[PDB]
C-alpha cells in the first residue's frame, strides 16, 4: 500500500538521521 | 489496529510574565543518557528547563531580551559543528534572528534582513548550520551560521503573496514545504544543482579574503505550488515521509501529496495542477489562528493541542486517521489554548506550552 511504502521510508530516513546523532557527543545543557 | 499511547499529567507551572508561550522545543541534539531538556519563548523570554524524575521541571535560565517590546514566537536548536556545543536560535516580532548561547544565555550573533516579524525558525536535518526563517515580509531565507550569510531568499514572482507562517524540511533535507495567509502550500528544492553549489558557495565565503559581499540566490520559482488543500489561511505544515500534513482552521489536520496518488514526490513537475487528498486527523475546538502541531522524532505520533485546553495525540501506525485517534490529554486545570507542543526524544515526555503562559508535563505510560 501507499501507508506501508511511506511507514518504510520514514523508518528507513528516520534510522539514517538516528545513528548520525548515536555518533555525536553533543555536550549537555 | 488501534491505539496504545498513554499519558499522565505529571506538573505544571506558571511563568511569572503571564504572557501568551508561543514555542517549545525539546533539545533533540542532547546524547542518551544526558538530561532532557526544553526552552521555552513567548513574551521578550527565552527560558530553559530540565526534565527530571516524579514529573520535576527545574527552571535552568532565562534570557530577558534588551528590547521590552520583542514578541518571540519560535525557538530551535543547533549545535556548533566545531565545539559540538549546543546552541539556540529564536525570533519574533522584531523579525531578528536570535543565536543564544543556552549554557549562559549570551547573543552570541544576530541576523537582521526580513523585513517584519519572523513566524518560524527550523534547523536543517543534516546540517547543523543551515537555518531557514519564514516571515510576514512574505518570504523564506535560508541562513549559514557558520560562515555568517544570507545563502537563498525563496519568494518573488511565484513566491507567497501573504504572511509565510510554516515551513518544513523533509527527513534528509533535500527539500522544504512552506505555508500561510496566501492559502497555499508551496515546495522548494534544496538538492537542485543551483541550491547545493548556492550552499557550497556560502560556505567558501571567507570575509578576511575579499571585500566584496556575499551574493544570496534569489529564487523567484518553488518546485510545486497549490492552493487545493485548504481554503484560508495555513499555518502548520510537516512532512510525513514523502507526504504532507497541513492545517487551517477546518478542525482538521490534512494528509495529502503533490500529483495524482501514484506521482514520485522527486518526479513531480513545477507546473503540476493536481494534489490527493489521502486522509485527514479531526479534531474540534481549533478554530483560532496559530495553533502548531508536532510529531515525535519517529513520527509515530501525532499532538496538537487546542483552544481550551485539551491535547490531542494520534498513532501514526494506524493507518486509518479515524481509528488512529489515542485519549484526548486533558486536566481541569488546563484551559488556555496550547499553542505548542514538544516530544522529548525517546517520546517519553510531552511538554504543552498556553496563551496564559502555562507549562504542562505529561509522561508516557
Ligand atoms: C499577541 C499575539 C497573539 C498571537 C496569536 N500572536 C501572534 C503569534 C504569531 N506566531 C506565534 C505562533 C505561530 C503559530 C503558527 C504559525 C505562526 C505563528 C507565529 C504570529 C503573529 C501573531 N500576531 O497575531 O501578531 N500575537
Amino acid at each position: 500500500s501507499m501507508f506501508s511504502s511511506n511507514r518504510q521510508k520514514i523508518l528507513e530516513r528516520t534510522e539514517i538521521l538516528n545513528q548520525e546523532w548515536k555518533q555525536r557527543r553533543i555536550q549537555p545543557v | 489496529k488501534k491505539c496504545k499511547y498513554s499519558f499522565k499529567c505529571v506538573n505544571s507551572l506558571k511563568e511569572d510574565h503571564n504572557q501568551p508561550l508561543f514555542g517549545v522545543q525539546f533539545n533533540w541534539h542532547s546524547k542518551e543518557g544526558d538530561p532532557l531538556v526544553f526552552a521555552t519563548v513567548g513574551s521578550n523570554r527565552v527560558t530553559l528547563y530540565e526534565c527530571h524524575s516524579q514529573g520535576e521541571i527545574r527552571l535552568l535560565q532565562s534570557y530577558v531580551d534588551a528590547d521590552a517590546d520583542e514578541n518571540f514566537y519560535t525557538c530551535a536548536w543547533t549545535y556548533d559543528s566545531n565545539t559540538s556545543h549546543p546552541l539556540l536560535a529564536v525570533a519574533g516580532s522584531r523579525g531578528i534572528i536570535r543565536i543564544i548561547n543556552p549554557i549562559t544565555m549570551q547573543c552570541i550573533k544576530h541576523y537582521v534582513g526580513h523585513g517584519n516579524a519572523i513566524n518560524e525558525l527550523k534547523f536543517h536535518p543534516r546540517d547543523p548550520n543551515l537555518l531557514l526563517s519564514v516571515s510576514k515580509d512574505h518570504a523564506l531565507r535560508l541562513w549559514n551560521i557558520q560562515t555568517d550569510t544570507l545563502v537563498a531568499i525563496f519568494g518573488g514572482v511565484e513566491g507567497h503573496r501573504d504572511e509565510v507562517l510554516s515551513a518544513d524540511y523533509d527527513l534528509l533535507g533535500e527539500k522544504i514545504m512552506s505555508c500561510g495567509m496566501d492559502h497555499s502550500l508551496k515546495l522548494w528544492r534544496i538538492n537542485s544543482k543551483r541550491m547545493m553549489n548556492a550552499i557550497k558557495e556560502s560556505y567558501d565565503y571567507n570575509p578576511n579574503k575579499t571585500n566584496r559581499p556575499f551574493i544570496s540566490q534569489k529564487i523567484h520559482f518553488p518546485d510545486f505550488s497549490t492552493r487545493d488543500i485548504h481554503r484560508n489561511y495555513v499555518d502548520c505544515v510537516r512532512w510525513l515521509g514523502d507526504l504532507i500534513l497541513s492545517k487551517s482552521c477546518e478542525n482538521a489536520i490534512v494528509c495529502w501529496k503533490p500529483g495524482k496518488m501514484e506521482d514520485d514526490i522527486d518526479k513531480i513537475k513545477p507546473s503540476e495542477s493536481n494534489v490527493t487528498i489521502l486522509g485527514r486527523f479531526d479534531y474540534s475546538q481549533c478554530d483560532i489562528w496559530y495553533m502548531r502541531f508536532s510529531m515525535d522524532f519517529w513520527q509515530k505520533m501525532l499532538a496538537l493541542g487546542n483552544q481550551v485546553g485539551k491535547l490531542y495525540v494520534w498513532d501514526l501506525e494506524v493507518e486509518d486517521p479515524h481509528k488512529a485517534k489515542c485519549t484526548t490529554l486533558t486536566h481541569h486545570k488546563c484551559g488556555a489554548a496550547i499553542r505548542q507542543t514538544s516530544f522529548s526524544r525517546d517520546s517519553s515526555i510531552l511538554i504543552a506550552v498556553c496563551d496564559d503562559a502555562s507549562i504542562w508535563r505529561w509522561d508516557r505510560l
